[PDB]
RNA sequence: AAUGCGCAGAUACCGGGAGGAACGCCGAUGGCGAAGGCAGCCACCUGGUCCACCCGUGACGCUGAGGCGCGAAAGCGUGGGGAGCAAACCGGAUUAGAUACCCGGGUAGUCCACGCCCUAAACGAUGCGCGCUAGGUCUCUGGGUCUCCUGGGGGCCGAAGCUAACGCGUUAAGCGCGCCGCCUGGGGAGUACGGCCGCAAGGCUGAAACUCAAAGGAAUUGACGGGGGCCCGCACAAGCGGUGGAGCAUGU
């Protein structure tokens, strides 16, 4: 981005829940340009979801999406000396990206071997204030207010 | 543009030798101690000369400061 | 133990470090903190995070002497400066008055080259 | 960062004392001086200068080889002083190396008196004096009838004009006259020799053999800068997927 500052795209709705969030998980669930699989897993997770839990799907992936969410990251920053870690706010659309990602990543790593149950699962635990989506969240938020010293280059 | 209250108006009949006049002399010093420029003083080339001179006498006496704090930050 | 109540707080700022010093109404040092007193090392001490704590340490270590007032007296050039004062206004003690007084030469001792460059 | 200082209690803060050096603001776009150079305040002793009056003298003028004196800083001698700063030096870092830049120390010195030294980018790189040749404008300092006139000084822009150009232009680098100093291609070389001066360091004065075909001024177009400003590109950043590892294909 250059000249622009360049718009983002508007992800059309579910098909099964009418919402541009779980497209947008969807979409990061896909490989390949494989979206008829990946929605084929986002859905089977959503059945576990309940079989597994009394409520319903979409409060719940909209509930661990905000739990992953990070209110402070820090990016690098070359001065007149070298790198500091500069702790930064982080933008309501870059918390969406990092979120989802996030949980995929996470869901990915689980040792459940059916994809669907991974996601589930990280989707649930995520909900209930655990799993590795979080913890490489609650993490990432320990690099800022370490670096609070650096506090003072907020771009 | 870097013009608000000028010194030399608001008083009158003054003697600028006068170095034991402190309640008028120090009119001409910031909160600080400092003699005020010209462009505040309101003086001509010559009377701050001469102003100048005269402050600095009364400093001695110790009637006027040399230097003062300044109280807000 | 002391008790006290009214104080003064002579931040002395620095390009290098923050000191933070708490004294009685006379001048004479109920406590005191700075950027290395907080642990840190290097040229974080300087870092106005560091002031904060600086001031706001030494804040707590003297509102157990019971203090509640302070005048403040910032000395100094330096970054962590004004920092040091918002840390010393956001601790509940009640800030009566700032006063600049950093202290100024009319032109006398040769300074370090370092500080001289063109005089 | 580390040398370093700190539990023999530093740093920060308050009170008292000692000392040495410099004089913030005013203060600069300013003033004074022949130049070097001159800045807290008071007093004394001294130098130059500018205005008005149009009073006195009556060409008593200008320049000036040599001479004499002055002459930043550093440096030297004798004595004193010594806060801060600091060649040399002693350490810590940095680096390929680091006899450096950065950091902690630190002697001479920087200060004062007296006596030397006599140099400089001692620069406006512009000898002094006098006359003449549009103006505008800003400023310092006098005087008169003080919206304005009239001196002396400091800047800027500009008439004519000058200049290789840059630029100069009533504070000439214009138009003239007087007098002094100096130049005559680059190097060798401010060197050698001699002389004069100096306590010394050194200063003045100042070549030749030899060697080169340039050395050099200003300006033009570019290119370049680890110069500025402005701006693009999957250039970086944000992101997805890779190569680099394996086996094989293929080119080298
Ligand atoms: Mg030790
Ligand atoms: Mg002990
Ligand atoms: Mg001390
Ligand atoms: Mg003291
Ligand atoms: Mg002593
Ligand atoms: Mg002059
Ligand atoms: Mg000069
Ligand atoms: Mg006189
Ligand atoms: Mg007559
Ligand atoms: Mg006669
Ligand atoms: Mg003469
Ligand atoms: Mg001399
Ligand atoms: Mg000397
Ligand atoms: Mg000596
Ligand atoms: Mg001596
Ligand atoms: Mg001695
Ligand atoms: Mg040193
Ligand atoms: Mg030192
Ligand atoms: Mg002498
Ligand atoms: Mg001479
Ligand atoms: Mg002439
Ligand atoms: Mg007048
Ligand atoms: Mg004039
Ligand atoms: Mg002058
Ligand atoms: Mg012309
Ligand atoms: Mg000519
Ligand atoms: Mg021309
Ligand atoms: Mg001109
Ligand atoms: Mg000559
Ligand atoms: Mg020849
Ligand atoms: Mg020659
Ligand atoms: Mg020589
Ligand atoms: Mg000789
Ligand atoms: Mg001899
Ligand atoms: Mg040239
Ligand atoms: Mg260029
Ligand atoms: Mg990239
Ligand atoms: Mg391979
Ligand atoms: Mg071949």
């Amino acid at each position: 981005a250059r000249r622009r500052r360049a718009e983002v795209r508007q992800l059309q709705p579910d098909l099964v829940y009418g919402d541009v969030l779980v497209t947008a998980f969807i979409n990061k669930i896909m490989r390949d340009g494989k979206k008829n699989l990946a929605a084929r897993i986002f859905y089977d997770a959503c059945k576990i979801i309940q079989e597994k839990t009394g409520q319903e799907p979409l409060k719940v992936f909209k509930q661990a999406v905000e739990n992953v969410k990070p209110r402070m990251e820090v990016r690098s920053r070359r001065v007149g000396g070298a790198n500091y870690q500069v702790p930064m706010e982080v933008s309501p659309r870059r918390q969406q990206s990092l979120a989802l990602r996030w949980l995929v990543q996470a869901a990915n790593q689980r040792p459940e071997r059916r994809a669907a149950v991974r996601i589930a699962h990280e989707l649930m635990d995520a909900a209930e204030g655990k799993g590795g989506a979080v913890k490489k969240k609650e993490d990432v938020e320990r690099m800022a207010e370490a670096n609070r010293a650096y506090a003072h280059y907020r771009w | 543009p870097s013009r608000k209250a000028k010194v030399k108006a608001t008083l009158g009949e003054f003697d600028l030798r006068d170095y034991r006049n402190v309640e008028v002399l120090k009119r001409f010093l910031s909160e600080t101690g400092k003699i005020l420029p010209r462009r505040r003083t309101g003086l001509s080339g010559k009377e701050q000369r001469i102003l100048a001179k005269t402050i600095k006498r009364a400093r001695i006496l110790g009637l006027l400061p040399f230097t003062e704090k300044l109280v807000r930050k | 133990k002391r008790q006290v109540a009214s104080g003064r707080a002579y931040i002395h700022a620095s390009y290098n470090n923050t000191i933070v010093t708490i004294t009685d109404p006379d001048g004479n040092p109920i406590t005191w903190s700075s950027g290395g007193v907080i642990g840190y090392k290097g040229s974080r001490k300087g870092t106005p995070y560091a002031a904060q704590l600086a001031a706001l340490d030494a804040a707590k270590k003297a509102m157990a002497y019971g203090m509640q007032s302070v005048d403040v007296i910032v000395r100094g050039t330096g970054a962590g400066r004004e920092q040091a004062i918002r840390a010393l206004q956001a601790s509940g003690l009640q800030v009566k008055s700032i006063v600049d007084d950093t202290p100024v030469p009319h032109n006398g001792c040769r300074p370090k080259k370092k500080f001289r460059k063109a005089s």
